[PDB]
RNA sequence: AUGUGGACCCGCCCCUUGGGGUGUGUCCAAAGGGCUUUGCCCGCUUCCGGAUGGGCCCGCGUCCCAUCAGCUAGUUGGUGGGGUAAUGGCCCACCAAGGCGACGACGGGUAGCCGGUCUGAGAGGAUGGCCGGCCACAGGGGCACUGAGACACGGGCCCCACUCCUACGGGAGGCAGCAGUUAGGAAUCUUCCGCAAUGGGCGCAAGCCUGACGGAGCGACGCCGCUUGGAGGAAGAAGCCCUUCGGGGUGUAAACUCCUGAACCCGGGACGAAACCCCCGACGAGGGGACUGACGGUACCGGGGUAAUAGCGCCGGCCAACUCCGUGCCAGCAGCCGCGGUAAUACGGAGGGCGCGAGCGUUACCCGGAUUCACUGGGCGUAAAGGGCGUGUAGGCGGCCUGGGGCGUCCCAUGUGAAAGACCACGGCUCAACCGUGGGGGAGCGUGGGAUACGCUCAGGCUAGACGGUGGGAGAGGGUGGUGGAAUUCCCGGAGUAGCGGUGAAAUGCGCAGAUACCGGGAGGAACGCCGAUGGCGAAGGCAGCCACCUGGUCCACCCGUGACGCUGAGGCGCGAAAGCGUGGGGAGCAAACCGGAUUAGAUACCCGGGUAGUCCACGCCCUAAACGAUGCGCGCUAGGUCUCUGGGUCUCCUGGGGGCCGAAGCUAACGCGUUAAGCGCGCCGCCUGGGGAGUACGGCCGCAAGGCUGAAACUCAAAGGAAUUGACGGGGGCCCGCACAAGCGGUGGAGC
RNA sequence: CCUACGGGCAGGCGCCGAGGGUAGGGCCCGUGACUGGGGCGAAGUCGUAACAAGGUAGCUGUACCGGAAGGUGCGGCUGGAUC
């Protein structure tokens, strides 16, 4: 049935950009589009936009890759060297702002879902918030 | 396992296996021999390896090596155990301790004396 | 008797579990002593309040075995009593039929718990010794008395065991207080000094008691501090060791020269001690006064002063340190790998060297390394590991939109987290160890306030998941009944005659009671040739002549319906090849066992000839497997190409479902996988944790039995493994050579020499 | 026995009760006549099962048989080589 709609949207990106596809779709979710307002903020894709997939909601998610490389594979550095899914269904992970942890010391989001709203671990910690660890990406 | 599965069941801590009951851990026992013979070694050596049978305080009856160039070791001796197999003697997992009761320390040796448990000697000493 | 008050019953207010108040009624107090004696000091009574200390209850937390799965009859609740300071099945009478359990009850094992300690990057693991806190115990079992408080270590009673006294009637005793003795053990201290300090009991006080305590004694048992000297001092003594015979080492090391001066001797000499008490003041505040030291003639200060202890382990690799002799698979070393069989850096000694140093090694135990139980942080195609397959219970997990609640979650404030220990300052002992002061953290839990993204929950909506409807399909999916032809055996008939059969070669065997081969007829049993596939169907096992009936699944088209109804699934339940079992049929062919013949050194086999169970049917068991894709199920995502089975379309080509092959990205130890993943991700289940012992023993469950499921330990090895590499080998393949054999001609083996 | 006549004390009976006994159940250790296999140990005996088509492809569940490895039946697997 799709059970971490999150990691799906996550994995669909990994999965594009190794083949450096130029888009995806991911069905639509408002949480969905808040994790990809950041993600597009913080330079890791070209931006997202909503779109009909026979005529139901998608977020098209226009990847943004290196420039071509010199030797042998001049296949292009990756801007998401890495994204993964932190809480999931299986054993959900909250953190108080204090254990919010510094990814790849800061080169790296971590992205977040609080009460005040999705958040990037900088965003939250200036903020004074925490909650649930959604992912991290560098 | 999944996460739920580690909850249900959980890991399972490894037990160490004692290779010494010297009975309890402790770290000597005081025994009497039985019987002082020789055994051959096997795998690829060939000797004659000194050994005693010894009656313990705790209770067991065990093989015990003689460590040294030579010994003092006779069928009422009274000795002390340490624990430390042989490996070339299958069932031999301790050594006397030379210098204790009546195993006397090994005589000559310059060495290594404090095992061998030999006193200084004192000559250009 | 007095009753400030308090207690009880009844009532009434307030308050809300038995908390305050109030009104009748009842009931309850007391102790005296001292004086520097008319006014003080110590006490006594009742009441309310505080302080301290406790009892009871509750949430949460707190080890191993499920080879312990069901436990309970004061049991579970109730009404009324009893008992308590007090709640309560704490106890009792009666009533009801209850309580607990896989979120692990019941049982067994093991253990005092904690603050802490050790380890670890952390998470974690181990631990609870000193010190502090709580519990429990006082030779073993019970019990109550007194009392604010005990069911009372040095109080009482009784029973038990052991020791001592005993006039045999009876008694006495309880070091897990301080010392100390003995026994056990590898091993753990003085029958010391002192109440001077701190603390404790009684006392108006003086004081008395205090093995609490403060000290000292003994053990390198640990930690820290310090000594065994310092500066000169040879191209370099001797001795010992190497040597390529030239030289090298020990080595500034020594001898020797100055210099300092641990030990030891002389002198002074503590801090810890100001209070209690007495005097002035008032017996208060304040002031004055006197006593008091176990440690100790110690610490510390001053004068003098002697060059004055060094050991243990290691030197093959891991690992820092190499040579000569001795030795010859011996003696021995050995943590693991392994050394030793005449040149051993591995054994023993020497020289030399390395490392630590009043210590150094050993053994034992914990954590580490071990990401080797993996939360952080592992795995299961072939290495250990996917349950034989399903159905589905509990449980876990859950698509998109809106609103409510705020349980999880996050935030703020606050209470709590004692002391010690831990971290950081600054201080005290000459330093440090040790210690004083101050600061800083600190998981977890309580109370009040707030946020609402995600998780939960309640209510509402949707249609992408799921299910359904209409129409169309392919199929060895299954069950029952029927039926067809070929073949084998047997029986009958004809014709026919000397062998058939069988093997490497044979023989046993069958055949003149006429076999074999041939034709005709009949009986029965079992299995379905071509089609047939690199094919199809099923969840697996597994399914194949044809027909009919009954019946399970599944695919495509339309996009009509329901509205998250979903996934997974411990246990349960069902299915489950062959062999095997029970009852009863059946039995052609085949065929364990068995009876024979060959072969062979032998042949309990391979080959041949017989042949029972069985193989077949029904019903009932068994429940295993190389039950294999050796690959759990579901979902989404990530190039293609090619062949095939089966739907639909605008039928060159497009679009579903299924079976193969090659292969993007990627993964893999490799082999290989690769939209039918072993790629990238999520959910849920099962499983692994070196090899042998062992799928053994034990226990339980199941089974008629055969057996099956679950499943150890002792002991023991340093491997056992997987994939791939180079070879080598094959009674594997292909290609090819040589007087290799074949074709020839002459020899040797015989005789004499 | 004491009494202020209210009662108290002795004493007696009873419930509970440590422990004791008898019969039946379970559990834990010892010790054991006799018995079954197992590990380990340079150079003992019989064959030769397996590894190359291991000279009968192997392995496997099961069933029978056999000094021993094993062999045979039936069914399965390829984790069999040769075209
Ligand atoms: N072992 C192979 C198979 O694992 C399967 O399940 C596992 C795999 O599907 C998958 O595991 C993936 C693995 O596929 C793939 N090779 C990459 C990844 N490293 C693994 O992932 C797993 O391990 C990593 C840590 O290594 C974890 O961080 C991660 O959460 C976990 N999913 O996710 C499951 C997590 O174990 C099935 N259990 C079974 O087919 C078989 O066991
Ligand atoms: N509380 C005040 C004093 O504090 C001390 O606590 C401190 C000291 O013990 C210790 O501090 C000192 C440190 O300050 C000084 N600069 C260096 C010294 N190594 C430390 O000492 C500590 O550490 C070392 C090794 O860990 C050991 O000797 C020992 O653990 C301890 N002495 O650690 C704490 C913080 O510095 C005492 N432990 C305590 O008995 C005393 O009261
Ligand atoms: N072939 C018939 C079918 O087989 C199944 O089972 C039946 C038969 O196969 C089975 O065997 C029959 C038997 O009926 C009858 N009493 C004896 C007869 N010889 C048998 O005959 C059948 O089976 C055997 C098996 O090889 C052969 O004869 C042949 O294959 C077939 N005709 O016995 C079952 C009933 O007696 C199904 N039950 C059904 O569809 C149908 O009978
Ligand atoms: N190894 C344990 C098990 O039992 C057997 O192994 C044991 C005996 O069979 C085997 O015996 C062998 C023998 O077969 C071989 N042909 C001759 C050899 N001398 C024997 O050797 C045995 O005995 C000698 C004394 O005679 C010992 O020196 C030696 O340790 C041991 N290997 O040696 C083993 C010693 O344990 C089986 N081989 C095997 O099933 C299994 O591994
Ligand atoms: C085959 C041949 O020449 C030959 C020669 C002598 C004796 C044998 N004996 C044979 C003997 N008949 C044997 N059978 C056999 O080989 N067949 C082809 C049937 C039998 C099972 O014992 C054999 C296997 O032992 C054998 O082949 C020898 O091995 C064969
Ligand atoms: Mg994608
Ligand atoms: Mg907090
Ligand atoms: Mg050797
Ligand atoms: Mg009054
Ligand atoms: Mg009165
Ligand atoms: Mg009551
Ligand atoms: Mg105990
Ligand atoms: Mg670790
Ligand atoms: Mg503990
Ligand atoms: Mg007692
Ligand atoms: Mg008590
Ligand atoms: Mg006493
Ligand atoms: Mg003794
Ligand atoms: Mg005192
Ligand atoms: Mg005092
Ligand atoms: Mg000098
Ligand atoms: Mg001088
Ligand atoms: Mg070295
Ligand atoms: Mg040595
Ligand atoms: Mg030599
Ligand atoms: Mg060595
Ligand atoms: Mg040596
Ligand atoms: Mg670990
Ligand atoms: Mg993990
Ligand atoms: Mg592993
Ligand atoms: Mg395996
Ligand atoms: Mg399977
Ligand atoms: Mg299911
Ligand atoms: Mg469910
Ligand atoms: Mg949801
Ligand atoms: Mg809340
Ligand atoms: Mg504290
Ligand atoms: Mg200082
Ligand atoms: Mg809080
Ligand atoms: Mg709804
Ligand atoms: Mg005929
Ligand atoms: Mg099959
Ligand atoms: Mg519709
Ligand atoms: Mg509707
Ligand atoms: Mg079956
Ligand atoms: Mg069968
Ligand atoms: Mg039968
Ligand atoms: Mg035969
Ligand atoms: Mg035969
Ligand atoms: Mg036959
Ligand atoms: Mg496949
Ligand atoms: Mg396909
Ligand atoms: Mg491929
Ligand atoms: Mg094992
Ligand atoms: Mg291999
Ligand atoms: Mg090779
Ligand atoms: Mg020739
Ligand atoms: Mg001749
Ligand atoms: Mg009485
Ligand atoms: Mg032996
Ligand atoms: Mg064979
Ligand atoms: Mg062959
Ligand atoms: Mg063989
Ligand atoms: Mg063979
Ligand atoms: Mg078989
Ligand atoms: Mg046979
Ligand atoms: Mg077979």
């Amino acid at each position: 049935m799709l059970t971490d709609p999150i990691a799906d949207m996550l994995t669909r990106i990994r999965n594009a950009t190794r083949v450096y596809k130029e888009s995806t779709d991911v069905p639509a979710s408002r949480f969905k589009e808040e994790i990809l307002r950041i993600l597009a903020r913080e330079g890791f894709i070209k931006g997202y936009e909503r779109v009909d997939v026979d005529g139901k909601p998608y977020l098209r998610v226009y990847l943004k890759y290196g420039p071509r490389r010199q030797g042998p594979d001049p296949r292009p550095e990756q801007v998401i060297h890495h994204i993964r899914r932190i809480s999931k269904p299986g054993r959900r992970v909250y953190v108080g702002v204090k254990e919010i942890p510094r990814v790849r010391r800061g080169l790296g989001i971590a992205i977040l879902s609080t009460s005040k709203g999705v958040l990037t671990d900088r965003e939250a910690r200036k903020l004074g918030v925490g909650g649930e660890l959604i992912c991290e990406v560098w | 396992p999944t996460i739920n599965q580690l909850v249900r069941k959980g890991r399972e801590k490894v037990r160490k296996k004692s290779k010494v009951p010297a009975l309890k851990g402790a770290p000597f026992r005081r025994g009497v021999c039985t019987v002082v013979r020789t055994v051959t070694p096997k795998k690829p050596n060939s000797a004659l390896r000194k050994v005693a049978k010894v009656r313990l305080t705790s209770g067991y009856e065990v093989t015990a090596y003689i460590p040294g160039e030579g010994h003092n070791l006779q069928e009422h001796s009274v000795v002390l155990i340490r624990g430390g197999r042989v490996k070339d003697l299958p069932g031999v997992r301790y050594h006397i301790v030379r210098g204790v009761y009546d195993a006397a320390g090994v005589k000559d040796r310059k060495k290594s004396r404090s095992k061998y448990g030999t006193k200084k000697p004192k000559e250009a000493a």
